[PDB]
């Protein structure tokens, strides 16, 4: 499992790999792990499988009541107060073992820069949760390998193409070192799924691109 | 009398109705068509219930709106609880309706408010639009066509009776809708739609330039 | 109130 | 009657209200600018609610004053739940206007006070400011431009019509108002402005020497 | 008097269920037949209350409506607590009876719904069907032959007294339901069975197609 | 009230 | 306990040995372990087995007291949110021994395809569920041996009939390497108990067919 | 007046008790005999309160038939806290009649019923059976011969006097209180006896064949 | 009321 | 402590020891251990003799309560429900020690066949049951020697008589391999207890046809 | 009442 | 009429009031000396509040009693609850205000009570006293010379007016006070100084030895 | 971390570097542990980044909320006594590993002197709280270390231009001596916060001073 | 009455 | 009310 993020000029794309185990055994391999919350923020949360479906139907759920109750939606600020707060919740239930990391990938409307309103939110285990300032974010059990590997690949990012190329090798480097981890499964042709944000709001990129870039990386490290 | 006592409730229910602003909801080829003659921009009467619900009233505005915002919480609690697509007008109707006879039994002062609930079918299905009108005392009435509410209903009623057309144009629509309640401008009026082409949230709001270059 |  | 025993309490509210000091918060070019004749120095009836939002009223002392320490409790609850951007006059107006609805039906005596919410644009952005007047059965009004409550409204909202003037200087809005309630010293008044240049908190009083060189 | 207030909730009750819809229950060959006049079609005031056992009512809607939802419940905690078999139809119509008595009793407002019981044989058991008609006042009448809910039940009632066969066949007894109630389209009416050969449920609706073509 |  | 599912063009078939153990003693050798919770969806639920039934007739008792108060059964999507709430619900009792795993198989007749109207959903401990793509699932003891076995014999799966043979020597298959596990008991005449949904509802394989597929396939074995 | 708003009740309560039924209770050579004059099956106005205890009422069927469950309850936590035979109709009456007295004095409507308590002697005992009769006002009796209740209980209980016989046998005493009840046929009766010489549990029904060639 |  | 219960044809008996031993040290000889619940169904607890005695007393109650409240008795399946009910409500009590593991024996009225309508249910710790399709039940510490000794002699049950003297050639089974086990008193005259139901009800059998039974099968074991 |  | 009764309770105060002795407190040279002739030793009409606050009231000893406690372990609640300097007068005379109002409004009997608070400037710092007079309905009033309490205080308060001196000596504030109070002897006298030059603790009392050298 | 606080002539200055680590992962490069809570107090707390971040929120909410329903501020002993409030309510949390260490520097308006109207209050764990009379104060892993710096560099503090400096210094000593501690980060251009309060309030230093008082301090030490 |  |  791990679930990236990173932000293009004019947006910000993120996205979630499709392996789930228990343990050593595999169990899913079609997981959807990124969620549109809204049209302009999408969610992919690392830990229990079943923990993460449930915050993510909650912090939609918030959403929409508090949107519906004041006909405005909530802002940035208070989403992420939202998320955090629900986070700080479910300390007691995550030491036992129901633990769930989120990502949290949003396009500010309200920014001065439509280039810069793309958002990161990285948030702890404790609620505590920070803005990734620095371009990207990755969270899961190759977080730290994806995050190695498009450090790198961050030179190349330019623009919603180039961004999802480089998280979509990232998500392969992250498959390729931890067996937790789920790659392009060609096979049974299963790719990791995206999802794109920007202006116009959150999209779900289609398969058939993250098939053809899965295979032009692949092709590539042959 | 306890007699004296209801239908003196009844008849202020009716008096408070009588000094509101008209609200019609129609059946038209999108959907329903909700207008109000809502001078006011901050005060909504029109809103989303939900994903193909939307929410009509005219009366007290602080009634109907915690009566608006205690089926909302409703609402949310019914899909959260089940499924989103578990959530039908007609049960939110009937809490509506239970709500509505419980208040006027027990309240001291009967709420002025009569409501309307409209759902249309879901994306990429089919199915007639259905408009529940509820009243004061809890008498909810299914209206085919058109709900027409708050004020001198009839004239209105009867123009819009004449000049019904199903499956009405939202222009056309629109256009018909106005010349009945005239019986306004583009300022001065509150108008949305519940749209069953949208993927999810049927409800949407056509104001201001939109509204004016449309009529 | 604001019944209108 | 149950009518009659509403009307007896509602003429009581109006000539509770009536008996009272007069308040006017005008729109000007800083923002909005409050204006109340308040002898004693420690009771005041201008605050802030909220960075952007003041706090006026007229009426008895105590209860809108108990009014107002609920609203800054709501207003910090919201602030601290959510955003402190996610607090909005609109929504304070309407938490207001239900309870004071609320507690004119239950309530065995009505409040005789007069309340208005004033929101300005926040800093660094644009924004027409807002005045929301509500009523002590909770008939809330959007006023664009002036709200005048307490004691004789008439002659002194006439006097602000024909005086009225967007965007006016501060000083020239001060003499304007002065104007309108004379129909006083620098002392018995009480001054305060909602000022959007203001980084975060738009409230400020505006008194004593400054307000003596105002004017 | 207490006599008096009793007397007069008691009429306004009998004002209430007189000026209602007519609902009929008839034991047939194949079981209960429900027969009512319903012009709306999300509304019903027929239902299943338990899988051997139907519901019938005539009055105000909301009343009858959490009344069958309460017996509802109330048979899911019987037959989850001891047994399936351990519901019957008896102490349902106690329960019933209970309440009513109970609420009318104690509530400031009678309820003006009167209720009808029906329980069949169970499948691959013989047993006459029975019909428990419960009154608002709480008391309860078992009718072996046919029940009437609600209006001018005298006309309908007689003609159904000359017109009765028992193990009337369905289409039979179907003519001869709706010639007593005459006294409609294949819209405007709610038809239900009781049927003793399903297996486990014995309540279905015959509608639309089906109830055109039996007729 | 509602009695259909 | 080993109790499976797959699904056949037009449908869906499941089945449940008969065989309850008390550790190493046989306590049961003909219990009933595939309940038809209503016409469209039957529920075999591994796990301790007095504990199997109360969730039987408590999800039985939800849906068809729901279906009474609102006039209309669930959506398969808030049939197995309650579900998975109930399994939920339980793990305090999990985590202290009173096991139970679930396994759900539906006809959604509000399906766009009524040939792929059949539906196999499969929940974890932690109240997570996940549909099943791959067209068959497997619970219980036994449960790694008949998902083995029926990955080969998927491709023999055709009709109900083929399925349900499918199934039963996957069960077969199970009993025989698992001694957790009962089969086809010949000399009292005891077979695992099995379930049919498809467009008209879910009905049960009469006991000849289940006898008579259980010896083919023993001869076949022989 | 508080007097007379209780003799207002207690009248009412009169004219409830007497516009019903007859039941008579009395002992006889095999015990206590209960006849209702009952034409319900479903119905049924006699009972077993514990195994050599009876129940009979006349009234209200709701108000003495939850009395009757109350007055189980009890009986059995009693049986079930100490002993079987710590349980007498002696102190089962002395709750019922405070029971009846609160009923009167608090519940604002009072219940129309008239009770009966009886008990026998246990198996392989002797002991002249004990008739109580309770009444609303908590006016409990002892009746040495045999308890009459509803309707005109001076015929009645003028043709018992007259008629009854010590020791009578089960023939004898079934026709001798069916001459006295005329002042009918097999159906539309309840009957039961309490049968000392049951082993444990003395009450027991007659009806059906059993009734019909015993009358 | 029911006496029966 | 042992309890046995066995169907015959037109009926069912079911048998209970006399033995209650506290560690090595023997209280109680002439312990009852069977209970006549009510006409048509009778009881017996192994476990705890304290527990047993008020959970007999707690059960005849409850279903006198209810017979009396409804004026009907319940069905089969409601008495098994509140047995179960009640044993899962002494899981409490069990797992620090008080134990109490009920034998469940009656003649279904509503049977269709009176000469099946002999009932045998067998309750678990977990609460669940299990209604004994073999024809036979045995519970307490010597039930596996009694099941083992009475699997071969149910080919002799034909009849109350036949069926009454296996119980008590069970029983004396269980005595003679387990210590616990109480078998029949000569020099005391004690005899282990039963009770036959059948369609006129339940039926105590004479002390005099359980001692004649005892000394028979004692002389053919000589 | 204090309206000052 | 509600009129009335408010009428009527309100002039049961005043009559409470005015038949009532007679407090005044007055600033001088020293701080705020209190004066209120007071023949019970054991009563108490003067105490302190606060280290620069004191109390005084008029009306009946009880009330303002309990009244006074009450606002004691509110001013040490907030003492301890932030800070010692942070309790001030004004809080204490406004919660006393909003608890008085509230007894007015909801308590059936009104209090006949008429209170001073007074509050003086912290030591080595300057402030000139504070003196807030509160009546029974709430309605406050700031004196910034003299507050006198109950009796007839038109006569005591001319005198005092025309005989008060800002910053008068002790001496001479006392002679002044006691020739406008005539309008008694050394008894039946009560005397009190908010002392500024007081450290921590304003408050102190002058009676006997030290009353009597003063006069 | 790190958190310093000094008085100069006539105010007080008080800075916080900028790292975040989890153990010796770095997390946060440019984490400002520097707050503002009102014009003439400004805080920093070393410890749990969340709950340092939620009290300083929760603080200037609540020192607000006073406020304005009084119309007057605090005294700056009902501030402190409210910190202490706070921080033993967060003993509990703190037992757990949750803590978060205050730092309190703040302007007495009230002060007779307005050059010593600066001040500093140092919060122990348990609620207890000193005020600075030394004129210096750190909080933080390094505190030790930027302590033993300031006490040698206080002979050399005169106004806010030579505190700040030798704040700044103090905490390139920290950062130095504890690798806990984040320094000025040259390549990436961040550098410590700070805020310097006196007569006219509280003002944050804008960056361009700080870096080039880390440059010269670094020259200096070249 | 106190009025003391 | 059994005054005996």
């Amino acid at each position: 499992t791990t679930i990236v993020a990173l932000k293009y000029p004019g947006g910000v794309v993120m996205a979630g790999d499709r392996r789930s185990t228990q343990g050593n055994m595999i169990s899913g391999r079609d997981v959807r792990k990124v969620y549109i919350t809204d049209d302009y923020t999408a969610t992919g949360i690392a830990g229990t499988a079943a923990v993460a479906v449930e915050f993510a139907r909650l912090y939609a759920v918030e959403l929409e009541h508090y949107e519906k109750l004041e006909g405005v939606p909530l802002t940035f600020a208070g989403k992420i107060n939202r998320l955090a707060i629900m986070v700080r919740g479910n300390l007691a239930a995550a030491m036992q073992g129901l633990l769930a990391l989120p990502l949290l990938a949003g396009y500010d409307i309200h920014a001065s820069d439509p280039q810069s309103a793309g958002r990161i939110v990285s948030f702890d285990a404790a609620g505590g949760w920070n803005i990734e300032e620095e371009g990207y974010q990755a969270v899961g059990s190759g977080s730290l390998f994806a995050k190695s590997s498009m450090k790198k690949l961050y030179s190349q990012v330019t623009d919603g193409d180039s961004g999802l190329r480089v998280a979509v090798e990232a998500l392969y480097d992250a498959a390729d070192d931890d067996s937790a981890t789920g790659g392009p499964d060609l096979v049974r042709g299963i790719f990791p799924t995206a999802v794109i944000i920007d202006a116009d709001g959150a999209v779900d990129v289609p398969e058939s691109r993250i098939a053809e870039l899965a295979r032009a990386i692949i092709e590539s490290r042959s | 009398s306890p007699e004296q006592a209801m239908r003196e409730r009844s008849e202020l229910a009716r008096k408070g109705i009588a000094r509101a602003k008209s609200v019609v909801a129609l059946a038209y080829a999108g959907g329903v068509l909700f207008v109000a003659e809502n001078p006011s921009r901050s005060l909504q009467k029109i809103s989303e219930l939900y994903d193909r619900v939307g929410f009509a009233a005219a009366g007290k505005f602080n009634e109907f709106d915690n009566l608006r915002r205690g089926g909302i919480q409703f609402a949310d609690t019914r899909g959260y609880a089940y499924d989103r697509r578990d959530v039908t007008g007609r049960q939110l109707a009937n809490v509506y309706a239970q709500t509505l006879g419980t208040i006027f039994t027990e309240q001291a002062k009967p709420y002025e408010v009569e409501l309307c609930v409209a759902e249309v079918a879901h994306y990429g299905e089919t199915k007639r639009p259905e408009l529940y009108r509820i009243t004061y005392d809890g008498s909810i009435a299914d209206e085919p066509h058109f709900v027409v509410m708050g004020g001198t209903t009839e004239p209105i009623a009867n123009a819009l009776k004449e000049s019904y057309a199903e499956n009405a144009s939202l222009t056309d629509a629109l256009r018909i809708a106005v010349a009945a309640l005239r019986a306004l401008g583009v300022a001065s009026l509150e108008v949305a739609v519940l749209d069953a082409n949208r993927p999810r949230r049927a409800f949407r709001r056509i104001t201001g330039s939109a509204l004016q270059a449309l009529l | 109130g604001q019944y209108l």
